[PDB]
């Protein structure tokens, strides 16, 4: 929901599912996956900055 | 491509006249390198299915005959070039 | 039955053999009386032999009895 | 050991080559 | 023109690069986020052509990394002449060369490795030599101790000054580009100041020390009466008794009375009937007619004196009709990218290996090398196998030039792409003749086969049967038999004995024998030819569709190491130019197991063994080739079982850790094929379901666990098979002939 | 400086380290040839 | 049937052939040649090899057989060395955890195994010895293992 | 062949006489005003309008697809406008409502003919 | 044909296009993202179907997915 | 015991057989 916080997934096919991954960008423009979240570790394209929608978005305390 | 096939038969005494008279005594022709040839293809023309691997003045002068031979008429296409 | 007569003896033959290739000194290599058959290398003969086959003619019926049975099937 | 059964085989898988092409023309 | 430009204090000698690992590609610095950056770590670690574009920086690179490697190669030569020194039987083994069987390495006391040390007389065990360095010692007049331990001292010294030599050119003194790419000087020194000088220098040494020192040990004096190399020069009288032409000093020599020095240098040929080997006469005279026939040949390259050659006006000059062009173009094509001469030069000195190794078997150039079988054997085999992969990196480096560094532009016309215009007629060819080859090389093998199986053994291609007698080989092996009497003509005996008269045996053991090659010799060389053409299909399709094939018309824009491009097309797998070169390593091992299987075998039937009284003969398989190569039952009961019983029984006893070579080398054969079947697509998610099990108990690896990439898990299969199928026929080879030799 | 920062990387220290352990090994072999015992 | 080592006649047969087979080797050479020395120490390492086989089970074949039953007659072949064993990799697997359950939380995790911390490495190195009873106590404080970590579609 | 297959045509023009690659192989002279060139397969020709498009200003360049009837298609450019270019005009096929997280199991699919992502 | 899918993933950055060697690929301008575009495949009968397009696909998992369906003379990729 | 059947069918059934059985499989690709 907001920048920083760190979310796990709950989406089975991501590389990053059920991993905690820390929000970069939060975008407020109708888009249907707008949280850019990038991780720790790396997926198979070298890629670890990917993004989601909110129902697949879970923070912590 | 192959623009100029002019003449063959100039290879011919261009290669057996540069090696008749010359004898060059020990090797396998006491005389001379073609004289060694054409004396030892007439013993063997008229049908003979003689001449073995042993046959050395028929076989060896077959050989080193006409890997002169081959190589002078390429060089006598190398002779039209120059034109 | 032959085999029936000496089980440990002589060995369970095979189907025969035609080979054309089979030129002069192949074929004495393979006559086991006038046959030239394989040896049965498959625990056929037995099986047939507990089962209570002491005959060719049990084989030929039991070869129908089943070229019947697969016809049915 | 004889040879007529040998014919009476080659007759009923013949028959049963003839359900094999039978059977084979249907599925 | 030509100049020495030379920049200085280029490069900081500082450690602080050693600290990041994959500091060189900009590619690779990102640090690993996968542990396949540790793979490509390596295998980006030398391309020099792929760091970066600038030729200059590449080319200091290189031409510091080979002092590297000529470093590693006087380590290796010191280390071979400090345990020639130390650790072997070389006094021992010149006093009677054909009782005490070579050996330098001792090895170290520990559980059971100990029975490794061979018994093999000089009154000191060890494990046996097969690299054949003591018959190139005696060659070599080395008389004690001294001169191996003085010479491996220098070895150290030559590789600190190779050390100290390549980083003094790469950081303090490293040339320009224009220093490179002066190679009508490269080869105006390297035909003349290296290989000239060399054999001239080395000509030298033969005169001056082999010489009189091999005179003497051919005589059979003890090495205690034998003087120093050294004291031979110091007074001629003491080569003056050996041979009288050096009482006449120099002066016949520059009045051109080259007949008064018939003592020193001959024409002869043949093997000297008491050391085994080659006249060193005629091996010093040798090397004065490569000695002046090279330094003539340096100059031929026009540098600064107008006087010579240049590359270009050659190549520009053979403007032939039916290319066009002619070779407009390859001066600039070989002077600007590496790995276009890295092909050339891999295939020269792979063949010229080969060329080495055939030279080994026929004309043993070293005294008392062919009473010793398995230094005769393997240094026939190694060179062959050097003399192989070498041919693969020409097929690899010509498709590297064809990938990176090919131009269009520079490259229009010309005798290059012009066979690029009708490579499918040159690949169609290949695969016709190596169907045509392999039907008439192999199908003759099936067909033996089976007519000895079918009991019809007059319709085998037999010596009694239908009979393939080979008529060229015959033939012109009868040429050289008739050699040294009419064209050689002040030759002596022949050319070698495996082609003309009567053998010869030295200490009850036979140097070489005529070897006669009839109608089973005739179908190993059809294979030979076979497999010498798939190899040439395989890397000539690995270079003509290295850049654009017909299938994949980018191949350029992939790269040289892409694995594939996709399931599309039906499937791409294994297609790219670095493909075909992972095939010409299998079919690599191919031509040369057959190629040593023909080697081993046929000269233990035709040549090798012993000789009894009134000159009997007695061949090591006996006489057990030509009735028995026809076949392959013949083939691998004959020889790959037969031959076995000396390496399989070889437990409790000397040659077991060869037994041990045997077992595992087949181990490693078989564990390559778990690398080339499977697929990086089963391991990677096995790995990630072993990954589970680390995340579970937070033994997480911080660098990602990834599979091998598919090129890597090819490599590797490939690495493994030759490790493994070369370390086999190792084993076997030098567990068979010790038994025997 | 930076030079123990090479003899801290993987091959490195897996050498200095397998090398030790080698050495352990072969040490306690030469000592105690044949344990099966214990 | 295990025989007791030390009376199995085979077994003796087996000394009898490696001590001559090898002495076969020691007719060669003279009485002070070091592999002639060699030798002695290797005769030696024979004579105390098959004594030091004593309370051993070697069976038909003179050969040394094991148990693996932890019989406590037979603790010293197999239990011993397993409980040494599961000690020492009990110690690797342990510092192997304990090292990058420390390098998972780093600046540079990814430099971090390239280029091993030395200080902290050889902390771990040698602070894995009691490691039974320090995953026992981590073990009860909910540490040594993890729940909801990756996994595939179902 | 020319005969049964489709024969590609790239059509295209230039400024000056460059040296191109083809994609069988080997350099072509590259005629400077307009030049077309009968190609085999479309991965050719596009490989080759890559060949020259990251090389240097080739535009206004496409293949005729010859097919052997007679008549031509217009590959590439299609609509004025380079590929990756967005132009509104080009109507999207080829999407469904998710990822693949809730394409259906091919047990639903199964004894039907229909695709496991059909939604 | 190679039926391509593009999913809705598909955060329009054009490797996809790019990669693309044939062409079957295009973007159209969708606002659903926020660079307003979403790549489409109209002409898979030109798809080869070798996924070099799911390579430079930088989404989660594969915006662009491409089953490999039916195999014509265009999708076989043969030259003759 | 007819020694002679196989002298018959081991023809045709090994090389006859499988001519014409290529006739009707590779015709019946195109029926
Ligand atoms: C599981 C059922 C089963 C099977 C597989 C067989 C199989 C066989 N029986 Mg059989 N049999 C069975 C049940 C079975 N029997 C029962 C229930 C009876 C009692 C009525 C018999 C009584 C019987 C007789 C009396 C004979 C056979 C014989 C045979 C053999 C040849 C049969 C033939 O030619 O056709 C064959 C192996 C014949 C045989 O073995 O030849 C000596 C034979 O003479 N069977
Ligand atoms: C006549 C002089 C001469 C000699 C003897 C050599 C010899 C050699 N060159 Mg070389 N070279 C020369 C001139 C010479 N070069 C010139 C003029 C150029 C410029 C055009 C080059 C450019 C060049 C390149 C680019 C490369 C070589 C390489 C090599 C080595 C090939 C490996 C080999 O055969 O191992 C046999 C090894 C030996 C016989 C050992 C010989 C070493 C002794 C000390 C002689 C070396 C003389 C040395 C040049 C003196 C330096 C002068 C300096 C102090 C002022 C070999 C050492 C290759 C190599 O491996 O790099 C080293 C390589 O890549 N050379
Ligand atoms: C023992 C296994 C084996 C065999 C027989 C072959 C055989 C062949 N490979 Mg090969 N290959 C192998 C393993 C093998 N490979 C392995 C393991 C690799 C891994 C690296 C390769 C990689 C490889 C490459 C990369 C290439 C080949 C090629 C070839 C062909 C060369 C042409 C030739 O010899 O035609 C002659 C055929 C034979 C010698 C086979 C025996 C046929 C007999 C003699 C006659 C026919 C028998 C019989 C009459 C059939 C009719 C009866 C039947 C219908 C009932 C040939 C078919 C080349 C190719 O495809 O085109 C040339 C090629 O480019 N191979
Ligand atoms: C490919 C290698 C090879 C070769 C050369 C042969 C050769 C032979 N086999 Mg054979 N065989 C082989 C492989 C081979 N076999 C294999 C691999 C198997 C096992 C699968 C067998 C199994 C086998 C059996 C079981 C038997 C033979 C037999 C024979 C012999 C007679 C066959 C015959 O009639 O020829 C047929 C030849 C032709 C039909 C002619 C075609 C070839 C011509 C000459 C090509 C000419 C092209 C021309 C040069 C083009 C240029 C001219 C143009 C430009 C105008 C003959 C020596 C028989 C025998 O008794 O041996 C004595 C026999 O019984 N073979
Ligand atoms: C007269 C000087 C001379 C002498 C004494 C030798 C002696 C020897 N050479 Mg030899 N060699 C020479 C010149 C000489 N060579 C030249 C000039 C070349 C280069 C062409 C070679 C190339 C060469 C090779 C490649 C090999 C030997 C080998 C050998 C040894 C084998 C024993 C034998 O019978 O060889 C007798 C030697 C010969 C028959 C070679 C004759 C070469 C003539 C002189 C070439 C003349 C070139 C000239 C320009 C004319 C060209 C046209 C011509 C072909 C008609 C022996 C020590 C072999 C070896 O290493 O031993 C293990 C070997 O593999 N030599
Ligand atoms: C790195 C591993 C390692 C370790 C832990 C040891 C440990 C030891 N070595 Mg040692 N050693 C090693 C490697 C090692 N060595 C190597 C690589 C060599 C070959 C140069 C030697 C050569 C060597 C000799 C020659 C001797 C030792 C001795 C000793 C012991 C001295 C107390 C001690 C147990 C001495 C000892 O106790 O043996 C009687 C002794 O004399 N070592
Ligand atoms: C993985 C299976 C395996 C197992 C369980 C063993 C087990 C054994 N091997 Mg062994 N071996 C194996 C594979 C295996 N080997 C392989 C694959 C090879 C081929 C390379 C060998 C080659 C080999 C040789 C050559 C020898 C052994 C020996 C031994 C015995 C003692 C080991 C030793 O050095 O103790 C001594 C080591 C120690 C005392 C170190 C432990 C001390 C710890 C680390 C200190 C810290 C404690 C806290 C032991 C029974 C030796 C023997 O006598 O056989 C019975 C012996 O000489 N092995
Ligand atoms: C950090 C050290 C470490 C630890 C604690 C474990 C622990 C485990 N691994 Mg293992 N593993 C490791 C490193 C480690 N692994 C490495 C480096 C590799 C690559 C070779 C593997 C490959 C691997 C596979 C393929 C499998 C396991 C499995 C397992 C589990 C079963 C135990 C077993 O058989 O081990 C297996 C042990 C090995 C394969 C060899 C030992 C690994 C190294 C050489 C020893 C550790 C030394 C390490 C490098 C020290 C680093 C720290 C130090 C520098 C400070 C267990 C949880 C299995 C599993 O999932 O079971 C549940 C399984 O199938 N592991
Ligand atoms: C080698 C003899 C080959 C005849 C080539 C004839 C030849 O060299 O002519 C020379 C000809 C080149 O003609 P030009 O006048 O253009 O040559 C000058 C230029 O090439 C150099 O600037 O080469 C070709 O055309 C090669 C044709 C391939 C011919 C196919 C056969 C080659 C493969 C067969 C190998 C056979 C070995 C047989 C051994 C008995
Ligand atoms: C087995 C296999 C693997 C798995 C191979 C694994 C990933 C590598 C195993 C060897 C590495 C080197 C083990 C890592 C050990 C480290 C060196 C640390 C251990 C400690 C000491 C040894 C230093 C593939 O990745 C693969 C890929 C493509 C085709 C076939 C295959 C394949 O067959
Ligand atoms: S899907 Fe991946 S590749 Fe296709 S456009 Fe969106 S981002 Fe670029
Ligand atoms: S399928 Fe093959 S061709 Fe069609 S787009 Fe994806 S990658 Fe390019």
């Amino acid at each position: 929901i907001k920048k920083g916080s760190l979310v796990k997934i709950l989406r089975p096919e991501s590389f990053w599912y059920n991993e905690v991954g820390t929000v970069v960008n939060v975008e407020t423009s109708k888009v249907l996956y707008p949280v850019l979240v990038r991780f720790d570790k790396v997926n198979y394209s070298g890629l670890n900055s990917t993004n989601f929608s909110l129902d697949e978005l879970v923070e912590i305390k | 491509y192959p623009l100029n096939p002019a003449v063959i038969f100039i290879a011919l005494i261009g290669w057996s006249a540069v090696a008749a008279i010359p004898s060059n005594i020990p090797v396998l022709g006491g005389t001379g390198l073609t004289q060694a040839f054409l004396a030892s293809i007439q013993r063997l023309l008229a049908q003979y299915p003689t001449g073995p691997k042993l046959d050395d003045p028929f076989w060896f002068y077959l050989i080193v005959y006409h890997v002169g031979l081959f190589a002078l008429l390429i060089f006598g296409q190398i002779g039209y070039a120059g034109y | 039955e032959q085999w029936v007569a000496n089980p440990l003896k002589t060995k369970p033959l095979a189907h025969a053999i035609w080979d054309p290739h089979f030129g002069q000194a192949a074929l004495k290599a393979f006559t086991r009386g006038d046959t030239v058959a394989n040896i049965s290398y498959s625990g056929v003969y037995h099986w047939w032999y507990t089962i209570g086959i002491r005959n060719n003619v049990e084989l030929y019926t039991g070869a129908l009895g089943l070229l019947v049975l697969s016809a049915v099937f | 050991i004889t040879d007529n059964q040998v014919f009476v085989a080659l007759i009923m898988a013949l028959v049963c080559g003839y359900l094999a092409v039978k059977l084979a023309k249907q599925l | 023109q030509v100049k020495v430009v030379v920049d200085r204090d280029v490069v900081p000698t500082s450690f602080e690069k050693w600290a990041k690992p994959g500091h060189f590609s900009r590619s690779l610095a990102k640090g690993p986020k996968t542990t396949t950056w540790i793979w490509n770590l390596h295998a980006d670690a030398h391309d020099f052509d792929s760091h970066t574009s600038s030729l200059e920086e590449v080319s200091r690179k290189i031409f510091s990394a080979h002092f590297g490697q000529l470093a590693i190669i006087f380590i290796w030569l010191s280390g071979m002449y400090f345990h020639g020194a130390r650790f072997s039987n070389y006094v021992a083994w010149l006093s009677n060369p054909t009782g005490i069987k070579p050996s330098a390495q001792v090895v170290w006391p520990i559980v059971g490795q100990q029975i490794l040390n061979a018994d093999v007389g000089g009154g000191m065990q060890g494990i046996q030599i097969t690299s054949g360095l003591f018959q190139l010692w005696r060659a070599s007049g080395i008389v004690n101790e001294l001169q191996l331990y003085v010479t491996a001292l220098g070895g150290l010294g030559m590789a600190g000054l190779m050390i100290f030599a390549g980083w003094f050119h790469y950081h303090k003194a490293a040339p320009k580009l224009e220093w490179f790419q002066n190679v009508e000087s490269m080869l105006n020194h390297h035909l003349a100041g290296l290989l000239g000088l060399g054999s001239l220098s080395w000509a030298g040494h033969q005169i001056h020390v082999s010489l009189p020192i091999n005179k003497l040990l051919d005589a059979g004096v003890a090495p205690s009466s034998i003087p120093l190399p050294h004291e031979f020069i110091l007074n001629r009288n003491l080569m003056a008794e050996l041979y009288p032409s050096f009482q006449q000093g120099l002066v016949p020599f520059f009045t051109l009375n080259w007949k008064q020095y018939s003592d020193i240098l001959t024409f002869k040929g043949g093997l000297s009937p008491v050391t085994g080997g080659l006249w060193l006469t005629d091996v010093a005279h040798h090397h004065l007619a490569i000695a002046v026939l090279f330094l003539v040949a340096g100059h031929m390259y026009r540098t600064n004196w107008g006087i010579g050659h240049s590359i270009k006006q050659i190549l520009e000059a053979h403007k032939g009709p039916l290319t066009g062009e002619g070779h407009k173009g390859l001066y600039e094509i070989l002077t600007t990218s590496w790995h276009a001469n890295l092909a050339i030069n891999l295939a020269m000195l792979g063949s010229l290996s080969i060329i080495v190794a055939h030279h080994m078997y026929a004309m043993p150039p070293y005294p008392y090398l062919a009473t010793d079988y398995p230094t005769q054997l393997s240094l026939f085999t190694h060179h062959m196998w050097i003399g192989g992969f070498c041919i693969v990196g020409a097929g690899a480096h010509a498709a590297i030039y064809m990938v990176r560094d090919y131009s269009p532009t520079v490259n229009f016309n010309n005798v290059l792409d012009r066979m690029i215009r009708h490579r499918d007629a040159i690949i169609s060819h290949l695969n016709w003749v190596c169907i045509f080859l392999g039907m008439h090389s192999f199908g003759l093998y099936i067909h033996n086969d089976t007519m000895r199986a079918l009991g019809r053994a007059q319709d085998m291609f037999s010596d009694t049967a239908i009979q393939l007698q080979p008529v060229f080989a015959q033939w012109i092996q009868q040429i050289h038999t008739l050699a040294p009497g009419n064209t050689a003509v002040n030759a002596l005996a022949t050319a070698s004995y495996a082609f003309g008269a009567d053998t010869v045996t030295v200490g009850s053991k036979i140097a070489m024998m005529p070897i006669k090659l009839g109608t089973a010799d005739f179908m190993v060389h059809h294979i030979h030819a076979f497999t010498i053409h798939v190899t040439t299909l395989i890397l000539l399709k690995g270079v003509l569709y290295a850049r654009n094939s017909r299938l994949i018309p980018d191949k350029a824009n992939l790269g040289f190491r892409f694995p594939c491009d996709g399931p599309g097309r039906g499937g791409t797998c294994q297609v790219s130019a670095w493909d075909h070169v992972f095939l010409g390593l299998f079919w690599m091992y191919n031509a040369l197991s057959i190629v040593i299987f023909h080697f081993s075998w046929k000269m233990q039937s035709d040549v090798w063994g012993t000789v009894t009284s009134n000159g009997a003969i007695s061949h090591i398989t006996g006489g057990n080739f030509a009735q028995s190569a026809i076949t392959i039952n013949g083939w691998l009961r004959d020889f790959l079982w037969a031959q076995a019983s000396q390496v399989i029984q070889s437990y409790g006893s000397s040659l077991s850790a060869y037994g041990l070579m045997f077992l595992g080398a087949h181990f490693v054969w078989a564990f390559s094929l778990m690398f080339l079947f499977s697929g990086r697509g089963y391991w990677q998610e096995l790995i990630e379901s072993i990954v589970w099990a680390h995340n579970k108990l937070k033994v997480a690896p911080a660098i990602a666990p990834r599979a091998l990439s598919i090129t890597q898990g090819r490599a590797v299969g490939v690495a493994h098979y030759l490790l493994g199928g070369i370390a086999t026929t190792w084993a076997f080879f030098l567990a068979r002939i010790i038994a025997v030799g | 400086m930076n030079l123990k920062k090479y003899l801290s990387t993987a091959p490195v220290v897996a050498t200095l380290w397998l090398f030790l352990t080698a050495g352990i090994l072969i040490e306690l072999n030469r000592f105690f040839p044949d344990s099966l015992f214990y | 049937v295990l025989t007791p080592c030390q009376q199995s006649e085979a077994f003796h047969k087996r000394e009898i052939n490696e001590v001559r087979t090898l002495e076969n080797r020691q007719a060669n050479y003279e009485a002070n040649s070091p592999s002639y020395l060699a030798l002695q120490s290797q005769i030696d390492q024979v004579h105390k090899r098959f004594d030091k086989y004593g309370t051993l089970l070697c069976g038909q074949d003179g050969l040394p057989h094991l148990i693996t039953d932890g019989d406590w007659r037979h603790a010293r072949e197999f239990t011993i060395p397993a409980l040494l064993f599961l000690y020492i990799t009990g110690w690797i697997g342990w510092v192997g955890r304990s090292y990058l359950k420390y390098t998972k939380e780093t600046k540079n995790p990814t430099e971090q195994e390239i280029i091993l911390d030395v200080p902290m490495a050889l902390k771990y190195m040698l602070s894995g010895f009691l490691w039974p009873l320090s995953a026992w106590q981590e073990y009860r404080s909910g540490q040594l293992l993890a729940k909801e970590d990756e996994i595939t579609v179902s | 062949c020319a005969e049964t297959e489709e024969k590609y045509a790239m059509t295209w023009s230039s400024d000056q006489q460059h040296i191109f690659e083809m994609p069988t192989g080997g350099a072509a002279v590259m005629n400077s005003g307009d030049n077309l060139l009968y190609l085999a397969r479309k991965e050719q020709a596009l490989a080759l309008a890559t060949q020259l498009r990251t090389q240097f200003k080739i535009q206004d360049y496409k293949i005729y697809r010859i097919f052997p009837s007679g008549e031509v298609q217009y590959l590439h450019p299609k609509d004025g406008v380079l590929p990756y270019q967005v132009n509104k005009g080009r109507e999207q096929v080829g999407r469904v409502k998710s990822t693949i997280g809730k394409n259906v199991n091919p047990a639903q699919v199964k004894f039907t003919s229909k695709a496991t992502y059909d939604r | 044909a190679h039926t391509v899918k593009i999913y809705d993933n598909c955060i329009g950055c054009t490797q996809c296009v790019r990669a693309c060697p044939l062409d079957v690929l295009e973007m159209v301008p969708w606002d659903g993202c926020k660079a307003g575009q979403m790549a489409s495949a109209p002409r898979t009968e030109d798809c080869v179907g070798c996924k070099r397009c799911e390579t430079a696909c930088p989404t989660d998992f594969l915006s662009i997915r491409v089953y490999l369906g039916g195999e014509t003379t265009r999708s076989m990729g043969l030259a003759y | 015991s007819a020694s002679y059947l196989p002298s018959i069918l081991v023809p045709t059934v090994g090389l006859i057989l499988p001519f014409a059985s290529m006739a009707i499989l590779f015709i019946a690709i195109e029926k």
